[PDB]
């Protein structure tokens, strides 16, 4: 998605360059700058104008790691104690 | 501008577009209604907020300043996403 | 070594402490190692008075950068999760 | 005397099976089952269901004591505001049987309890003073009434916006900090009322924010995995030594 999505990316902002330049019509006119404004919402540029998105960044994953760090508690909980206990039971009473 | 910088505070309107403070309010809601911004007023500071926008038209000096600000989200995000494929890349193989 | 810790001890922090009171604690009586405090501190020189300004000292927010690194810390968090995997 | 009361009513639980026939004391010891019972305040509308199972029996008596009969039952629904038996009782045909002078006026009590509304209740508060004085405890049954119709009326006013200043709002119930912002505290311990106030700045804040939802969900059990490992730990040393 980084590779396909900033190569048009940079395939164009050099043909938009060369209009200017050359190959002018295209003018084009007028959707290359329209919707590039509506990719304008956010840049994101220098520096991410995120100071409201901020806080919100790390909330968004507040969750997503707490249950990260849950359920791999409990999951080993199930993982390391059943382990354990068919382990012996097979390993200690044969031999 | 690049913003955001996207809340605007009235006395940056009451220069630019010169209008007396008790008149910003049918100034930035009427354009609500054009739809040339969607952007919702705070009236506690009395800041102006600015929703989505209205390009119109471009000009010599806007794709050289496109290039500058478009580019800059090309190169920023993909020196980034190389950190993402180097180190994430041996625990998928 | 018990000299330069007027300085350092006594604040942070503090608001204000009175000239003499600093002085009770240095004794003599009006000595240049409270000058050179007034020099090396800085901090302030009050008249009859010295004073923490400003203030109390520097006003940490701390920072609202580590909202970056928060984000570090996640990249191997959730590498850690893909160890197991 | 409730004690002295219910021990001539226990007397009466053996009387009444005692002879041939009450023929009639059961119905009436429902009657007194619903005096001391309703002191002891055990249910409003078991306590006012005697009452109807009373004035079934009340049928082709003395007049004199079935004109006053009203007077107990009906005030007894000014008490309960909720017996849902309202329209049950005084709507049926035994209940409109009495033309008299003294239920006509009972017959409006009957509607006052429909009634309610503090502008009204406050009014025929006056009026109907001289049934008021027929109370058995004229406190009691008006306490509950102005005690719960009191956040009947706070409801109303707390409810359209969120925060309200806390010196009009109880301005309206006279007074804020003796009682009534105590009372409103307790509604806080009671559920009825989540919120906060402010006493500096005299602001009342509503909250209903702060769930219970993931934590308890988790920590809750592990508490009981705590069991699994100790009963294991049985299994643990026995094998092994």
């Amino acid at each position: 998605h980084g590779l396909k999505g900033l190569n048009s990316k940079l395939l164009d902002i050099r043909s938009y360059l060369e209009k200017v330049a050359t190959g002018k019509l295209p003018i084009n006119h007028q959707i290359i700058y329209q919707l590039q404004d509506v990719f304008n919402l956010l840049p994101d540029v220098s520096l991410q104008e995120f100071v409201k998105a901020f806080y919100l960044k790390t909330n968004d994953q507040m969750v997503v790691v707490y249950l990260a760090s849950l359920i791999r508690s409990v999951v080993a909980l199930h993982n390391l104690i059943n382990n354990k206990i068919a382990n012996r039971d097979a390993e200690k009473k044969e031999g | 501008r690049p913003a955001n910088h996207r809340q605007l505070t009235f006395e940056e309107i009451a220069k630019s577009a010169k209008i007396t403070v008790n008149e910003v309010e049918l100034l930035v809601m009427k354009a609500l209604s054009v739809g040339l911004v969607k952007g919702s007023i705070d009236e506690v500071d009395k800041r102006v907020h600015m929703t989505w926008v209205q390009p119109r038209v471009l000009d010599l000096q806007q794709i050289k300043g496109m290039k500058d600000r478009l580019e800059f989200w090309c190169t920023d995000v993909k020196s980034m996403e190389m950190l993402v494929e180097h180190q994430a890349h041996d625990i998928l193989t | 070594t018990i000299r330069d810790e007027i300085a350092g001890c006594i604040e942070k922090a503090y608001e204000k402490i009175l000239f003499t009171e600093a002085t009770r604690i240095l004794f003599f009586n009006t000595p240049k190692k409270m000058t050179d405090y007034a020099k090396k501190r800085g901090w302030v020189l009050g008249p009859n008075n010295y004073y923490s300004f400003a203030s109390q000292q520097q006003k940490p927010e701390d920072t609202t950068i580590p909202s970056t690194e928060l984000a570090k810390q996640v990249i191997e968090y959730a590498r850690q999760l893909e160890m197991i995997v | 005397n409730l004690p002295k009361a219910r021990a001539a009513l226990t007397s009466a639980r053996t009387t009444a099976n005692a002879i041939y026939c009450p023929p009639k004391l059961q119905a009436t010891l429902d009657m007194q089952s619903g005096i001391i019972h309703a002191a002891e305040e055990k249910d409003w509308k078991t306590a006012y269901s005697y009452f109807y199972e009373a004035f079934e029996g009340y049928d082709s008596i003395d007049s004199p004591k079935a004109i006053t009969s009203l007077k107990y039952m009906l005030l007894c629904k000014i008490m309960l505001n909720t017996p849902e038996d309202v329209q049950a009782l005084v709507s049926g045909k035994l209940a409109l049987r009495y033309a008299g002078r003294q239920t006509e006026a009972l017959k409006c009590v009957a509607q006052a309890s429909k009634n309610r509304s503090l502008a009204d209740f406050e009014k025929a508060l006056t009026d109907y003073r001289a049934e008021l004085r027929d109370d058995p405890i004229i406190s009691t049954h008006l306490a509950k009434l102005y005690d719960n119709l009191l956040e009947q009326n706070l409801i109303r006013v707390i409810e359209p916006f969120s925060r309200v200043q806390i010196e009009h709002i109880s301005s309206l119930i006279k007074l804020s900090k003796a009682d009534v912002e105590r009372k409103l505290s307790q509604m806080i311990l009671d559920k009825k009322f989540h919120g906060i106030l402010d006493q500096g700045e005299g602001v009342l804040i509503i909250f209903d924010e702060p769930p219970v939802d993931k934590t308890y969900e988790a920590a809750l059990e592990t508490i009981q995995n705590m069991s699994k490992v100790v009963d294991s730990l049985y299994n643990k040393a026995k094998k092994l030594t």
